[PDB]
Order: C-alpha cells, then sequence, then structure tokens
C-alpha cells in the first residue's frame, strides 16, 4: 500500500480478517442436518421429542452417528403462516406426526369433521406448497394400541362411509396408510415414507437418518445425470 | 502422422492401399472438427459465477489441458527437419497429454465422491486436486527426462520414440487409468439400479473416454477398423464432451441463457 | 481497562531483559499495540509497534537487529526483547493501546511504565517554560518539518498532558476532538504547519508538561514538551 | 338498549367517516402535476459491491453519518460497513437466526435485532473494553417481531404479528404504551422527523396512524387488496407509501386519509418487498420479486428507471441522510451500491 | 352476553375519534410535496450526480 496512509493499512488488515472469520463460520454452518417439524396440536409432537430424547420458534439439537441433526419446532406460534415459512425453504427433510386413535372425536360443531379431517387438511397443504416441490416427508404414525383397544368395540365407517373391509386392526391400518400416502400429486420427485411408532421403538430416529441418506443420495445421483 | 502415432505402437506399420491418405484425413478433419466448439465450452466453464464447484473446476482444468495439447500437435507435426529442435515438442506433447489422463482420473474420484461420499466432506479438498493433477504429469516427464533424451522426436513425425520400450511412459498410463474408470463407472451404475438412463452413461463415457482403448490392439494389418474407431472417436473428444456437458443439461442452458445475455 | 507492566531494572550496556504488559479488563486481541520511552530529563520518542494478528511490525531507526516486539493472545500478554544494551538507552518505558476503524480514537489509554537504567519529519516546540495563573487562558504551540494533512482530510497531530508523578493521558487526537475523562474547557486547533492548544480557566493538577506528536507515516516523532507552573 | 343505540352510533360514524373519505377525493396527484418535467433515464451503475454473506440478506439500515452501514442476515451475523473502503467495522453474532429487521441509533451508539422470537435486543457500540455487547433484551410480545426503529437513546417502537403495537423504554425494560387496534398481523411501522406520530400496516389490507404520548390510534386507512409488507414515511411528514402483495405499491396523506397514488405495471405480476424514499422525494425506489429493482418517478408514477444485478428477490434498500448513493439487499447474498 | 357491548363500545369510541378530524384536501398535500421535493432538488446527489472530484464514490 504506497498510496495508503499510516493507519488505513490497519483497517484493511481488520476487514480482511473479518473476512476470514465469516468465511470458516459459514462453511462449519453446512454440514449440519435440517428438519423442521409438524403435527396438530395434541397430536404426540411432546412423545416423538420424549421419546427420542432430543415463546415463537423452539429449536432443538442433537448428535447420532456422526451426525448432527436440528430440529425447529414451531408449533407454539399462531400467527398466518404464509409469512413464516418461506425462510424454511433449504432444509432437507418435514416431520409430520399425527395419531390414528382419534378417528371418531369431533374438534368442532361438525360431526362428520373430526380430526383425522383437519390432519389430511394440513397434509395436503403442506405438500402441494411451492417452496417444498423437491422435499421429502416423513409421516409418523402413532396410538397403535388404544386404536386397537377402540376398533375392537366401535366401528370404522363413523368417519369412513365408503369402507368396506374387515373391522380387524391391520385392515384399519392399511386404509389409513393408503389414505396417507395417496394425496401426493407428484410421485416423480417427492416421497412419503412412513412408519409406525412404539413406546421401544428406540428405532425412532433411525427411520428418518436413513429417510435421509436416501434424499442426500437422490441428489447426488441427479445433479450428475445418471 | 496420423493420430493413432500418439499411442499406436505398431513396429511394422504399413500397407498396400490408400490407407494413409484416409486415417491421416479422418485424424486432422476430427482436430478440425474440435478446437471449435472446444473454445465456447472453457469460456462456459470460466465465466459464470455460478457454477463454481469442484466439478466445474475439474472441467474447465481438463478442457484448458485438452485445448492446448490439441494445438500443439496441431503446429508442431511438421518439424521434423530441424535435428535439435523436435525433442522440446515431443515433451511438451508428453506433458499435456499425461496431464488430461491425470484431470481425467480425477474426474472419476470426483463421480466416487458424489455416489458414495454422501455428505459434505469436513474441509475443501481444492490443494489435492490441483497438486496431484499437475504434480504426477510433471514426475513422469521430469524421470522419464531423466532416463533419456534422444527418445524425443523420430524419422518421421517427432513424438516419442518405437524403436525401444519408452513409449511405455504413454502406455502405462492410458492402461492404470481406464481400469479404474471402468470400476467407476460400474459403481455409479451399481448405484443407479439397486438405490433407486443410458444416456448418462454414454455421456460419461466421453469425459472418462474408456474409447482410447481403440488404440492397444493394432498388433497389425487385418486390423484396420479398429484404427478407424480410435481416430474417429478420439478426434471429436472435445466436441462429444461439449454435446454431453454444455447443451443436454437444462441447468447449465438455464444459467447462460440468465448470465450471458445480461 | 489495566495495563500492568513488568520486567525493568538496571542493567550494564550489553546483556538482555524482556518487558512484559499484562492486560486486564478489555478484549486483548482487537487492539494493535505500541512501545514508547520517556528521556529521565527530557521528551518522549517513539520505539515500536505490533499489530493484529502478528502481521505488520515496525521499528524506528536506531533500534533494529535488538528489540524484538510479540504477542501472546490466549494469556493476554505483550513481549518486548532487547539485547546488547548502551548506556544511551535509559529510560523509562510505556505500553499504549490503540485501535485503528472509521471514527476510532487511538492512543487512548496509557500505562504507567517501568524504569530501565544502563550505566524524517521532527516537531520544533516554541517554549520550554511559561509562568501562569488560576484564572486566566493560556495557549502553546508547536510546528512540524513536514505537512501533516493527508489526502483523506485527516490532520494527524495528538495533544498530551503529563502531571507530576503519573503517567500520560491523551487529551487530543487528530488536532480537534476530545478523549476520555476530559473537561471541555481543553481546546485545540491548527493550520500548515502551525499547531496549538487551548486552556480556558485553569485549575489545580493542571500543572505540568505537555507534548505534540504526528502520525503521518513512521516512524513516530515527538518533541521536547512545554512546561506550564504554579 | 345499550348494544343496539351503540350498534347504530357505530354505523352512523362509520357512514359518516366513508363520506368525508369520498368527498377529500376531489382529484389525484397525477391529474395535478402534468406540467413538470420528467427526470427522463437515470443510468444508475454499480460504485462497489460488498461480500461476505452467504444467506440472504432481511434487513439493512444507513447511519446519521452518510458512511456506515448495517445488515444482518440468515447465517446469523450483524454485520457494520464502511462504505468508502468496502471495510469491515464491526461483526456480531446472534442468538436467534431468523432476523427480519435493523435498527441503528442516530447517535451511533445503540443497534438493535428482532425477528421470529419475540425479543427485541439492543447491542452497546461505544464501549470500553472493546466488543459489541448485549445490553437489554426487551420481551412482551407474542409473535414474531416485524420491524423496529430508535427515538432516542432511551425510547423503542416495535410491532409484531398480533395486531399490537410497543413504545418501550430501555432503562426500566418496562412498557410503556400498548397499541391495540388491528385486525391481522403488523407487518411494519415507519417513524416522524419529529418522534411524536407513527404508522403502522396490517396483514388485513390496511394501514394506521398513532400518536406516540397519549397511545391511542388516530387513523385509520383503507384501499389495498392483500397485506402491506413494507411501509416508509416521507421526510416533511405529510405523506407515507406502502407495498402491498398484489404488485402495486401506495402513496397516502396522513391528513386527508385516502388513497392518493399508485404504481404498478402488467408486466410486474410479483410482490413488493421493500419501498424507500430519497433526500429531496423525487425518486420511489422499490424492490420487487421479478428479481430487480425499479426506480418510479415518485410524483408523476409514469414511468420508472431499472437497476439489475440480482440473481434472485430483493428484500430491502436503504438511502443515505445526505442523498450521496442508494443501497440493495437481495437474496443472491450480495448487497449493492449505486451512485 | 357483555363482549359484544363491550366490542361496541370500543367500534364506537374509535369511530368517534376517528370522525372529528379537520381533514384537509389532497391538492394541498401534493402542492406541499412538490415544494419540498424543488425546493430541495439541488442538494440531491441521486438526481444530478457529482462530478468526480467531489463525488466521494466515483
Amino acid at each position: 500500500g504506497c498510496t495508503l496512509s499510516a493507519e488505513d493499512k490497519a483497517a484493511v488488515e481488520r476487514s480482511k480478517m473479518i473476512d476470514r472469520n465469516l468465511r470458516e463460520d459459514g462453511e462449519k454452518a453446512a454440514r449440519e442436518v435440517k428438519l423442521l417439524l409438524l403435527g396438530a396440536g395434541e397430536s404426540g409432537k411432546n412423545t416423538i421429542v420424549k421419546q427420542m430424547k432430543i415463546t415463537g420458534i423452539v429449536e432443538t439439537h442433537f448428535t447420532f452417528k456422526d451426525l448432527h441433526f436440528k430440529m425447529f419446532d414451531v408449533g407454539a406460534q399462531r400467527s398466518e403462516r404464509k409469512k413464516w415459512i418461506h425462510c424454511f425453504e433449504g432444509v432437507t427433510a418435514i416431520i409430520f406426526c399425527v395419531a390414528l386413535s382419534d378417528y371418531d372425536l369431533v374438534l368442532a360443531e361438525d360431526e362428520e369433521m373430526n380430526r383425522m379431517h383437519a390432519s389430511m387438511k394440513l397434509f395436503d397443504s403442506i405438500c402441494n406448497n411451492k417452496w417444498f416441490t423437491d422435499t421429502s416427508i416423513i409421516l409418523f404414525l402413532n396410538k397403535k394400541d388404544l386404536f386397537e383397544e377402540k376398533i375392537k368395540k366401535s366401528p370404522l365407517t363413523i368417519c369412513y362411509p365408503e369402507y368396506a373391509g374387515s373391522n380387524t386392526y391391520e385392515e384399519a391400518a392399511a386404509y389409513i396408510q393408503c389414505q396417507f400416502e395417496d394425496l401426493n400429486k407428484r410421485k416423480d420427485t417427492k416421497e412419503i415414507y412412513t412408519h409406525f411408532t412404539c413406546s421401544t421403538d428406540t428405532k425412532n430416529v433411525q427411520f428418518v437418518f436413513d429417510a435421509v441418506t436416501d434424499v442426500i443420495i437422490k441428489n447426488n445421483l441427479k445433479d450428475c445425470g445418471l | 502422422t496420423n493420430f493413432a502415432v500418439l499411442m499406436a505402437h505398431v513396429e511394422v506399420k504399413h500397407s498396400d492401399a490408400v490407407h494413409d491418405l484416409l486415417l491421416d484425413v479422418i485424424t486432422w478433419v476430427g482436430i478440425l472438427l474440435s478446437l471449435v466448439c472446444l473454445l465456447i465450452c472453457i469460456f462456459t466453464f470460466c465465466f459464470f459465477r455460478g457454477l463454481q464447484s469442484d466439478r466445474n473446476t475439474i472441467h474447465k482444468n481438463l478442457c484448458i489441458s485438452l485445448f492446448v495439447a490439441e494445438l500443439l500437435f496441431l503446429i508442431g507435426i511438421n518439424r521434423t527437419d530441424q535435428p535439435i529442435a523436435c525433442a522440446v515438442f515431443a515433451a511438451l506433447l508428453h506433458f499435456f497429454f499425461l496431464a488430461a489422463f491425470t484431470w481425467m482420473f480425477l474426474e472419476g474420484v470426483q463421480l466416487y465422491i458424489m455416489l458414495v461420499e454422501v455428505f459434505e466432506s469436513e474441509h475443501s479438498r481444492r490443494k489435492y486436486f490441483y497438486l496431484v493433477g499437475y504434480g504426477m504429469p510433471a514426475l513422469i516427464v521430469a524421470v522419464s527426462a531423466a532416463v533419456d533424451y534422444r527418445s524425443y522426436g523420430t524419422d518421421k513425425v517427432c513424438w516419442l520414440r518405437l524403436d525401444t520400450y519408452f513409449i511405455w511412459s504413454f502406455i502405462g498410463p492410458a492402461t492404470l487409468i481406464i481400469m479404474l474408470n471402468v470400476i467407476f463407472l460400474g459403481i455409479a451404475l451399481y448405484k443407479m439400479f439397486h438405490h433407486t438412463w443410458v444416456i448418462g452413461a454414454i455421456a460419461l463415457l466421453c469425459l472418462l473416454g474408456l474409447t482410447w482403448a481403440f488404440g492397444l490392439m493394432y498388433i497389425n494389418e487385418s486390423t484396420v477398423i479398429m484404427a478407424y474407431l480410435f481416430t474417429i472417436f478420439n478426434s471429436l473428444q472435445g466436441m462429444f464432451i461439449f454435446i454431453f456437458h454444455c447443451v443436454l443439461q437444462k441447468k447449465v442452458r438455464k444459467e447462460y441463457g440468465k448470465c450471458l445475455r445480461t | 481497562v489495566q495495563l500492568v507492566e513488568s520486567g525493568g531494572g538496571l542493567v550494564q550496556p550489553g546483556g538482555s531483559r524482556k518487558l512484559s504488559c499484562s492486560a486486564s479488563g478489555f478484549a486483548f486481541s482487537s487492539f494493535g499495540m505500541h512501545w514508547v520511552r520517556q528521556a529521565p530529563e527530557k521528551g518522549l520518542e517513539w520505539v515500536a509497534y505490533i499489530s493484529s494478528g502478528s502481521g505488520t511490525i515496525y521499528y524506528a531507526d536506531t533500534v533494529k537487529g535488538r528489540f524484538t516486539i510479540s504477542r501472546d493472545d490466549p494469556k493476554n500478554t505483550l513481549f518486548l526483547q532487547m539485547t546488547s544494551l548502551r548506556s544511551e538507552d535509559t529510560a523509562m518505558y510505556y505500553c499504549v493501546r490503540s485501535i485503528y476503524y472509521y471514527g476510532s480514537s487511538p492512543f487512548d489509554f496509557w500505562g504507567q511504565g517501568t524504569t530501565l537504567t544502563v550505566s524524517d519529519i521532527v516537531m520544533t516546540q516554541a517554549t520550554s517554560s511559561v509562568p501562569v495563573t488560576p484564572g486566566e487562558s493560556v495557549s502553546i504551540s508547536c510546528r512540524s518539518s513536514k505537512s501533516l494533512l493527508h489526502s483523506n482530510g485527516n490532520t494527524y497531530l495528538y495533544w498530551f498532558l503529563q502531571r507530576p508523578g503519573q503517567s500520560p493521558q491523551l487529551l487530543i487526537y487528530r488536532m480537534s476532538n476530545l478523549a476520555s475523562g476530559v473537561p471541555d474547557r481543553f481546546s485545540g486547533s491548527g493550520s500548515g504547519t502551525a499547531f496549538t492548544l487551548t486552556i480556558s480557566r485553569l485549575e489545580a493538577e493542571d500543572v505540568g508538561v505537555y507534548y505534540c506528536m504526528q502520525h503521518l507515516e513512521y516512524p513516530l516523532t515527538f518533541g521536547a514538551g512545554t512546561k506550564l507552573e504554579l | 338498549s345499550e348494544l343496539d343505540q351503540l350498534r347504530q352510533e357505530a354505523e352512523q360514524l362509520k357512514n359518516q367517516i366513508r363520506d368525508a373519505r369520498k368527498a377529500c377525493a376531489d382529484a389525484t396527484l397525477s391529474q395535478i402535476t402534468n406540467n413538470i418535467d420528467p427526470v427522463g433515464r437515470i443510468q444508475m451503475r454499480t460504485r462497489r459491491t460488498l461480500r461476505g454473506h452467504l444467506a440472504k440478506i432481511y434487513a439493512m439500515h444507513w447511519g446519521t453519518d452518510s458512511r456506515l452501514l448495517v445488515s444482518a442476515s440468515q447465517d446469523g451475523k450483524l454485520i457494520i460497513w464502511d462504505s468508502y473502503t468496502t471495510n469491515k467495522v464491526h461483526a456480531i453474532p446472534l442468538r436467534s437466526s431468523w432476523v427480519m429487521t435493523c435498527a441503528y441509533a442516530p447517535s451511533g451508539n445503540y443497534v438493535a435485532c428482532g425477528g421470529l422470537d419475540n425479543i427485541c435486543s439492543i447491542y452497546n457500540l461505544k464501549t470500553r473494553e472493546g466488543n459489541v455487547r448485549v445490553s437489554r433484551e426487551l420481551a412482551g410480545h407474542t409473535g414474531y417481531l416485524s420491524c423496529c426503529r430508535f427515538l432516542d437513546d432511551n425510547q423503542i417502537v416495535t410491532s409484531s404479528g398480533d395486531t399490537t403495537c410497543a413504545l418501550w423504554d430501555i432503562e426500566t425494560g418496562q412498557q410503556t404504551t400498548t397499541f391495540t387496534g388491528h385486525t391481522g398481523d403488523v407487518m411494519s411501522l415507519s417513524l416522524a422527523p419529529d418522534t411524536r406520530l407513527f404508522v403502522s400496516g396490517a396483514c388485513d389490507a390496511s394501514a394506521k396512524l398513532w400518536d406516540v404520548r397519549e397511545g391511542m390510534c388516530r387513523q385509520t386507512f383503507t384501499g389495498h387488496e392483500s397485506d402491506i409488507n413494507a411501509i416508509c414515511f416521507f421526510p416533511n411528514g405529510n405523506a407515507f407509501a406502502t407495498g402491498s402483495d398484489d404488485a402495486t405499491c401506495r402513496l397516502f396523506d396522513l391528513r386527508a386519509d385516502q388513497e392518493l397514488m399508485t404504481y404498478s405495471h402488467d408486466n410486474i405480476i410479483c410482490g413488493i418487498t421493500s419501498v424507500s424514499f430519497s433526500k429531496s422525494g423525487r425518486l420511489l425506489l422499490a424492490g420487487y420479486d421479478d428479481f430487480n429493482c425499479n426506480v418510479w418517478d415518485a410524483l408523476k408514477a409514469d414511468r420508472a428507471g431499472v437497476l439489475a444485478g440480482h440473481d434472485n428477490r430483493v428484500s430491502c434498500l436503504g438511502v443515505t441522510d445526505d442523498g450521496m448513493a442508494v443501497a440493495t439487499g437481495s437474496w443472491d447474498s450480495f448487497l449493492k451500491i449505486w451512485n | 352476553n357483555t363482549a359484544s357491548i363491550a366490542q361496541a363500545r370500543k367500534l364506537v369510541e374509535q369511530l368517534k375519534m376517528e370522525a372529528n378530524i379537520d381533514r384537509i384536501k389532497v391538492s394541498k398535500a401534493a402542492a406541499d410535496l412538490m415544494a419540498y421535493c424543488e425546493a430541495h432538488a439541488k442538494e440531491d446527489p441521486l438526481l444530478t450526480p457529482v462530478p468526480a472530484s467531489e463525488n466521494p464514490f466515483r
């Protein structure tokens, strides 16, 4: 710096060193795995976070298999969703938690509109939005025990006046799973997982791990042709 | 004089026909079909700021080495009259072609690190790529020059000499790089079938230009077909990689339309 | 903010010694550091300068090959190392901090210093002593051997005071501004090589020695300093 | 009894207000200034280009000395720049990454950050021990913070997505005045150059005008088809401008209570993420989603100069105190300076 | 109930405060804006740019 004052040299030094620190920080801030969590109220999100051991947004973090996972739980907000969700378009995966037991209970004045109607409306709204046409969706299904102990004594057609199957557990479970997985409108890009929770399911996060591995391979095996 | 001279170890290359005309004309017209699309290629792989990744680096560097070796071949063939000047041409051509091979091998490794090493690396690894890519050719040409010096420049067209086993400084890597590119494509196509079409493998065939193997088998006459293949494929390599990695992809098309016209 | 210096003493010419400075109360690693020295009976003179990241080092003319400055960030410490001494090198030393970014006020806080005993642009100070009275207005002036107005509007002149038995304290940086903890009766101004400082309504603990300094280009040069005595 | 009388009085007052709003709009601005010569083309061009950000830019604010900047991004960084020599002055880490606004005190002492955690944090610059540290964390809101501005060193205005606004005192930590009356989520507020009035816009196609010490709302403003994202304030204090999400920007008056001017073009079918004015008030500067900023004649609305150069959406822009430069911050991580 | 009565009273108060306002014509506002823009025009660099000697960004 032949044309620099005696004191602007230190200014340039300061600016350069801050650039180095920013670059290092923003390089180390692209190796943790993002996850966005959702679910209707009282649908087991507390159970999901409790089993796997992990106001505004509530963030949470854990470390497993040499990867740092970061889950954004956003259920504490009651504002409009058109505004605070487009800042979430860079996440690997959307976890969506619902329960199979609430097939009858009514959440409003309309008896036909049970809790499952609201859950499936939320699912359809999430899948067919703009900022997630390349986003994997992980569907956790909960409350199987009470579901069996209820359908032993109550029918299913109360919320499904087109069902023509056996009133045991397995047919109901298959019907619910297909009913959730058949709303996707583009199976050429997205995909919809499913796994059935249990109180001893230490593999509760192994499913998410596998889904994320497969998503990353799908990306790396598409950006290089093939 | 034709392209096959680069690697043909045909100690008894002869003919009883119009062979030489056809072979050499294919060589020259094939090179002239290159040196046109490769220029625009090296322009695009160097200009558009939104493309700068590791793969873009490797494509750019291998493309520039390809172009410079192509023009050095196109200029320095007809300088055999100077007894003490075409050895320099032989050394330079050796170095540049070997650099091309090493960058292709690094391309294969990059393919591996995308389809098995799923996640991002702990730290950036650009320095190792540059070091190996431009250090293997340097060490090899240095050792070759140390062992012998006359081998550079021949009696017909000045390149490496077939009269003694020195051509094994260009045949060697031409074996040990294809032997690994075949494995890499096997693995990638294995994951294309098990963790989840043919045009993609065809495109990956032109960077790891396995077609060079159409030179190693020219034992003697009654093998003119394979030398025709050698010329017709290898002399259009730049144009082929242009088609397979500059226009067919919609990503590069959209980026070029967005930024070049700005 | 506290800067405690240690390591001084009395040595014979030659030998070696290391003067250390320990910092407490502030972010150590955002400030660059200077070492200055004062004559047993006369003014000040710059010695050495080290910066952030251990990138740049500057010495003066009579110091190279003998002195070595360094910083140890984790323990928040600064080192000067000295060898092959002579009787011309008896003085006392101060460690000063300064941070360079737009708007800053370098040479903000000075240390206490340590005594060491051994068995270009220049500053001209107008006077050596001027009598005063508690209640009249006073002025002091000095001159520089070359212009100090750089191309960016800056005018690198620093005005310092020293009261009896004390350590120096900043009063003016860049010819027009007040440092921290100083009443607004002090003032200063300048022109083309003729610089003035003004004190109105003198008081006690306002009598002592005054110095002016330049920082247009290394090495840094002081003057002889004037005196207001009462 | 009481309820019926209240309903009748409310209906009568609403009818009177509608009649007054209809009667006040005798003519528009475009019909009066047809004799004003156009500014022509403004071929503005880049002078600097600040780099070092990695995710999108949400907010930028100028200083009072027309030299320093501040900007906030997703990565968790709030950075103070020197525009003349394109240098760092300060870097500030954060705890909540979901920021949406920035503030920079007119005395060069304090900055503020806020966003999607309900808390407005205030930072002190001119320290002694050498680091921009944390002093106050104002709490008391229940929704994401949209924008915050300073009044002086000990008074601040905040707004969130709960239909509420707050006037707050830093020294005590206790809220001093709550402003209520909105239906939808509040997205922005601008100050006035006397710190006695302020105006806010809500996600309900409305914007209201409030007094600052009384605690009441004195005016309400309607006319848009959807929500308002960005609002700023005319320097003389007799107008303001808002930017909706239905591809139209508007200029209202704080004294006439009526839609006054509108800016929209057919080829533009996207949103207005930010609006700013200039020193003399002769340019309106708008950031869109069509990836480039427009420069409208802020008094005839008949033309537009254009600033391109971004690979993504524009989210913020600012103008110097003395009028020397304009800065745009966009989603491509790059922040640019035009003069 | 009392919620409806409270809402009606609040709406009445808000509408009464908004109604009793001495509003001014929009033409006067527009004249004020154009006058401020004109009487301050020659101090705006981003309309008539500064010569490179005095322009500090160049």
